[PDB]
RNA sequence: AAACUUUCAACAACGGAUCUCUUGGUUCUCGCAUCGAUGAAGAACGCAGCGAAAUGCGAUACGUAAUGUGAAUUGCAGAAUUCCGUGAAUCAUCGAAUCUUUGAACGCACAUUGCGCCCCUUGGUAUUCCAGGGGGCAUGCCUGUUUGAGCGUCAUUU
RNA sequence: CGUGGAGGUCAGUGACGAAGCCUAGACCGUAAGGUCGGGUCGAACGGCCUCUAGUGCAGAUCUUGGUGGUAGUAGCAAAUAUUCAAAUGAGAACUUUGAAGACUGAAGUGGGGAAAGGUUCCACGUCAACAGCAGUUGGACGUGGGUUAGUCGAUCCUAAGAGAUGGGGAAGCUCCGUUUCAAAGGCCUGAUGCAGGCCACCAUCGAAAGGGAAUCCGGUUAAGAUUCCGGAACCUGG
RNA sequence: GUCGAAUUUGGGUAUAGGGGCGAAAGACUAAUCGAACCAUCUAGUAGCUGGUUCCUGCCGAAGUUUCCCUCAGGAUAGCAG
RNA sequence: AUAUUGGCGAGAGACCGAUAGCGAACAAGUACAGUGAUGGAAAGAUGAAAAGAACUUUGAAAAGAGAGUGAAAAAGUACGUGAAAUUGUUGAAAGGGAAGGGCAUUUGAUCAGACA
RNA sequence: UUGACCUCAAAUCAGGUAGGAGUACCCGCUGAACUUAAGCAUAUCAAUAAGCGGAGGAAAAGAAACCAACCGGGAUUGC
C-alpha cells in the first residue's frame, strides 16, 4: 500500500502585511 | 553475513522449506477452499526482519 | 540531508530475537525486551494495552497441559484403568 | 457491545491536507491505515446512540 | 441554564454512572432458584420445618412501640421458666438469644406460654431405634402466629 | 498388520529387547528403499510397532519399581498421584476431621434432634 | 450528405449494487469451580507415502496403551486379512505412557546451539588424560541430623 | 405516503414461476406513491386491523468501493556507440556464436572482503504476470543440486562499560553498590577421616578490526576448498 | 572553502523527554522539536464553522424593552399556534 | 442469602444479516508496516449431482467455431441473480459561439377504446 | 582434662514449601488531569482512570467496647 504525507510544506512565503 | 549465528541460520532453513506453491492434489479434496499459498515470500518483495 | 542520504547509513540492529517471546524486540545494549520484559521474571502487560494483552494471553497458543484439566475434573481425577466389562 | 467501533487509536489529521477532519487510523502498509474511524458515518464505525 | 417556571431538580448523574447500572432481568430466575433451594433444604432436614421458633417482642421506638413483631430468640430466663435448658432447646428447634433481658411481665408470660405450647405440638424422635412416621410441616411461624394483644 | 500389545505382555525383558533391535534394523532397510521406489507406505506400520514395544517395556519396568515401594511412606514423585497442585496441598480427610476434646464432648452430649411439629 | 457531438431503446461490455440465503457475531438467563517447581501460560525448531498453511502431535512425533462402537479412509495410491472378529476408522471415550530446545526456569552463561564440577558404568594398556551411555549440582524459609565457632558461659579433674 | 421486524385475520399469492432488475408500453392519485402488460430470473412474499423502531439523503474539503473527461495527451532526452553475417525460433534492434568500431584506463565499469541480505550461487525445463519498448534471455516462474577445518574465525583474555552476591533504601514495581563494615576456599607434604604449611585475586558478561599455540605448494567441481585429493610440515594434551 | 591537524572516520560503549546534548542556531535528539514517539483518561470542552433524509392542508413572526465580565452569547416582556 | 464484560457446560431473543454484526462467518490478531512500544485489513454463494465440455476443424499457442453434459451455459472454476456511473456495435432524431426547462400548436412514431 | 547450657554457623545433610500465569467479580496501597463552575485557585470530575502488592469459588463482614431514649431492640450480608 502507498502511504501519503504532507506533500511539500514551506516554499509559500508570507503575503501582504 | 557469511559469519552467522546458528540461531539465524536455523530460521533461514525454515524459510527455505516454506518457499513452494500449494500442493496440487489439495484442490481435488471434498469441500476445498484453499486456492493458492497466501503466505508465500520472496527475497525481492518483502524482508524477514529476523 | 536528513532524508534519503541519511537512510543509507542504517546497518546496525538495535533489537534482536528474544529467547522467551521470540519477537526481535530484545534490545542489545539494555539487555531487556520491549515486549515481554525478559529477563525480568514477570511478563510485561499493561491495562492500557488491551490489544497487547489479547495477542499474548492464555489460549492463543497450544495449551499442551491445560486443555486436558477440564476433562480430568469431569471424571473426578480418577486413577486406574477401565475394567473391560 | 460497548467496545464496538472504538477499538482504535485514531486521531484527526487537522485542516491543511485536502481531507476532511474526521479522525483517521495511523501507520502504513495495511489498507486500513488512513480511514475514517470513530464517526457514525464512517465504515466500521460506531452507530449513532448505541442501543443500551 | 435556567429557563422557565419549573422545579429545581437534583440529578446526581455527573460521575461515570453508566459503569454501575444494575437491571434486574434475573428477577424471575432468582425466584425459581430460591424456590428450588427451599425444596432441597426441606428434603435434607426432613421432617423438621425450615424455620426456628421465634419470640414475641415489642417494636422499639415511639412510632412503632404500639405493635408487636417477631424477634431473635427466647431469653435465658424464659427458657428456664419453661422447663428447658439453652443447650438443649437449640437441638429441638427453639431459637435462643442471650442478649435480650426481660423487663416486662406481660411479654415474659406470653413467651413462656409460647414455649409450653410448642412442646405440646412436637414429636422428638428417639436417639436410636425405629422412629415414628410423621408428615413434615414446613413453617412454624404459620403454625404459631403472633397476635396483637 | 503390526505387533499386538497383548501378545507382547507375555514375553520377558530380554525377548522384548531383542524384538526392538530387529524392528530398528528393518526400518533402516525400508528407508534405503524409499529413495528408489516412488511410495512405500509400509514404513508406517514398522514405525508404530517400535512405539508399541517401547510402551510395553516401560510399563513392565515401572510396575516392578511400584512393587518395590509397596507400603513405604516415601515413593518416587513420578509414581504419586497427579492431581492438581492445590489438591496435593489441602488437608487430608483425617486432618480436616480433627476435633478438640472439648468439642467432642459437646457434640455427643447435645446432638441435633429430629423432630416434627404437626402433633 | 458523411464523420463527429448529444437524447432514448435492444444486444454485448466494465462494476458488484439489489433480492433470497447463513456451521458467525451480539444481549439475556441457568448450573459448575478445575492452572504452576509432579515444571504452568507463552515461545523456537521439528514429525505424514505424496503438505505450504489452519488443526493435532513431540525422535514412542496427524500419534503409542487402555475402554466403547462395530466396517471403514477417500484427492490418488495403499492395507487386504482387518469382516460370524481381542477388529476398520484424522471414529467416540480416556484412568497407563512418551513429552525435542526453552520459558517462573534452577550448575555458570547465552547477539555463543559457549564453559565447567560430582557419582556409577563401557572402550582407548588409564583413579589423574580422552570419548560414549545413565543419574545429579539455583535461591529464600520451616522442622529435624551430623560437623563446628565464641573466656557469652556452668560444673568437674589438676 | 414509503421501509426492517412483531400479535390477529384474509383456510391470501407461488417452481403451471415468489422476491429482485430492465422497459420515450397502459391505468389511478394535487402529491408522497400505488397498480397492470412484456423481457430477465429462480424460492420465497403481500392486502387489511394493531404493536414497535438502528425507519426515507443531493450536498457535510462527509465514510468505503467502483468509474470518467483531461488522453493515446505530458512524457519513456544525464553517464561518448553502435554495425555486418550465420545459428535458434511462429516471431529477433535487444538471446547464442564469429568479425568490426569503441569505453572503464590499476583512489577501474578489474580482483576480494566487513556490516546488511538470505539462496539471489549452479544445472535442466520454461514465458501467463515482472524487467515503465521487446524478449526465445534474466537476480523472474517450476523442479533439483550445492557450503567438508586439531592449523582460518568464534570459543579463551581483558578495555570503556554492564551486572550477581554481602549488605542499606523503597508501600511496591525495584534503587544504590562491585570489594564494598561478610565466619566469602583450595593446593600440597604425607597418612576419604585425618598430622601440618602456602596462598585472600574476589562471581560473571563485554572486541568475527585490540592481546592470541599450531599449514604450505600442486591438482580437482555445473556450482566448495589455506576445509576435499597427493605430497611435505607444525602446535597442544596424554 | 580547507586538505597533517581543535583533522576525517568504522565498531564497541555512556547520557532519555520539562530530561539529555549543545565551539549557542532555540540548534539536534530515527523525513517530527520554542518540549520526540506509542497506548490510554478520551466520544476531552467549544457562546465558534459546516451538514441535518417523504408529500399535502391551515395558521405564521423577529432583529425591539430591562438585567448579565453583557457586545458573535443568555435570562426577561413582546410578537407566534 | 450477595458479586461476576474472565474459564467450563447448557437454554434462549419483537437483536445484526457480509460497508451490517466482534477487528476476525474463510489457513484472523492472519498477510502486511515500524528499530521499538505498537499499528493492523480485504476476502462467503457454479449445479441436485462435475455430469468441470470426450471427439472434429483453423492457429505456433492462449484461444476461436462446431459437437456434447445439464432443467438451464441468459450457470463454464474470470462461475446464483447481475443495478448505476463509464463504454462498443445497430436503429431512430437534431445540430451557424454551450445543453437542459415552462405554455400552446404543426409534423413523424406509438397507445386505448366506446361499439352491438 | 571431660561433659553440659546459651547464642551463632556450614553441608549436593532427611522431608517439605514460596515465586510465574489468570485477573470479570473480591482485599488493600498509590494516585491524576481533561471536564463542571459559562473566567479561576477551595470545590467538581474522584476517594475515579493509569501504576503496585494479595486470595477464592465466591471474597470481605460477623456473634456488639452496636443501635437506642422505647411498653425498648439484639451477629453479619443483600433488596
Amino acid at each position: 500500500h502507498h502511504p501519503r504525507y504532507v506533500v511539500l510544506a514551506s516554499h509559500l512565503g508570507r503575503m501582504m502585511m | 553475513a557469511a559469519q552467522k549465528s546458528f540461531r539465524i541460520k536455523q530460521k533461514m532453513a525454515k524459510a527455505k522449506k516454506q518457499n513452494r506453491p500449494l500442493p496440487q492434489w489439495i484442490r481435488l479434496r471434498t469441500n476445498n477452499t484453499i486456492r493458492y499459498n497466501a503466505k508465500r515470500r520472496n527475497w525481492r518483495r518483502t524482508k524477514m526482519n529476523i | 540531508g536528513k532524508g534519503t542520504p541519511s537512510f543509507g547509513k542504517r546497518h546496525n540492529k538495535s533489537h534482536t530475537l528474544c529467547n522467551r517471546c521470540g519477537r526481535r524486540s530484545f534490545h542489545v545494549q539494555k539487555k531487556t525486551c520491549s515486549s515481554c520484559g525478559y529477563p525480568a521474571a514477570k511478563t510485561r502487560s499493561y491495562n492500557w494495552g488491551a490489544k497487547a494483552k489479547r495477542r499474548h494471553t492464555t489460549g492463543t497458543g497450544r495449551m499442551r497441559y491445560l486443555k486436558h484439566v477440564s476433562r480430568r475434573f469431569k471424571n473426578g481425577f480418577q486413577t486406574g484403568s477401565a475394567s473391560k466389562a | 457491545s460497548e467496545k464496538a467501533g472504538h477499538q482504535t487509536s485514531a486521531e484527526s489529521w487537522g485542516t491543511g491536507r485536502a481531507v476532511a477532519r474526521i479522525p483517521r487510523v495511523g501507520g502504513g502498509g495495511t489498507g486500513r491505515s488512513g480511514q475514517g474511524a470513530f464517526g457514525n458515518m464512517c465504515r466500521g464505525g460506531r452507530m449513532f446512540a448505541p442501543t443500551k | 441554564a435556567i429557563s422557565k417556571n419549573l422545579p429545581i431538580l437534583k440529578n446526581h448523574f455527573r460521575k461515570h454512572w453508566q459503569e454501575r447500572v444494575k437491571v434486574h432481568f434475573d428477577q424471575a430466575g432468582k425466584k425459581v432458584s430460591r424456590r428450588n433451594a427451599r425444596a432441597t433444604r426441606a428434603a435434607k432436614i426432613a421432617p423438621r420445618p425450615l424455620d426456628l421458633l421465634r419470640p414475641v417482642v415489642r417494636a422499639p421506638t415511639v412510632k412503632y412501640n404500639r405493635k408487636v413483631r417477631a424477634g431473635r430468640g427466647f431469653t435465658l430466663a424464659e427458657v428456664k421458666a419453661a422447663g428447658l435448658t439453652a443447650a438443649y432447646a437449640r437441638t429441638i428447634g427453639i431459637a435462643v438469644d442471650h442478649r435480650r433481658q426481660n423487663r416486662n411481665q406481660e411479654i415474659f408470660d406470653a413467651n413462656v406460654q409460647r414455649l409450653k405450647e410448642y412442646q405440646s405440638k412436637i414429636i422428638v424422635f428417639p436417639r436410636n431405634g425405629k422412629a415414628p412416621e410423621a408428615e413434615q410441616v414446613l413453617s412454624a411461624a404459620a403454625t404459631f402466629p403472633i397476635a396483637q394483644p | 498388520a503390526g505387533v499386538k500389545a497383548y501378545e507382547l505382555r507375555t514375553k520377558s525383558k530380554e525377548q522384548l529387547a531383542s524384538q526392538l533391535v530387529d524392528l530398528k534394523k528393518e526400518l533402516a532397510e525400508l528407508k534405503v528403499q524409499k529413495l528408489s521406489r516412488p511410495s512405500l507406505p509400509k514404513i508406517k506400520t514398522v514405525r508404530k510397532s517400535i512405539a508399541c514395544v517401547l510402551t510395553v517395556i516401560n510399563e513392565q519396568q515401572r510396575e516392578a519399581v511400584r512393587q518395590l515401594y509397596k507400603g513405604k511412606k516415601y515413593q518416587p514423585k513420578d509414581l504419586r498421584a497427579k492431581k492438581t497442585r492445590a489438591l496435593r496441598r489441602a488437608l487430608t480427610k483425617f486432618e480436616a476431621s480433627q476435633v478438640t476434646e472439648k468439642q467432642r464432648k459437646k457434640q455427643i452430649a447435645f446432638p441435633q434432634r429430629k423432630y416434627a411439629i404437626k402433633a
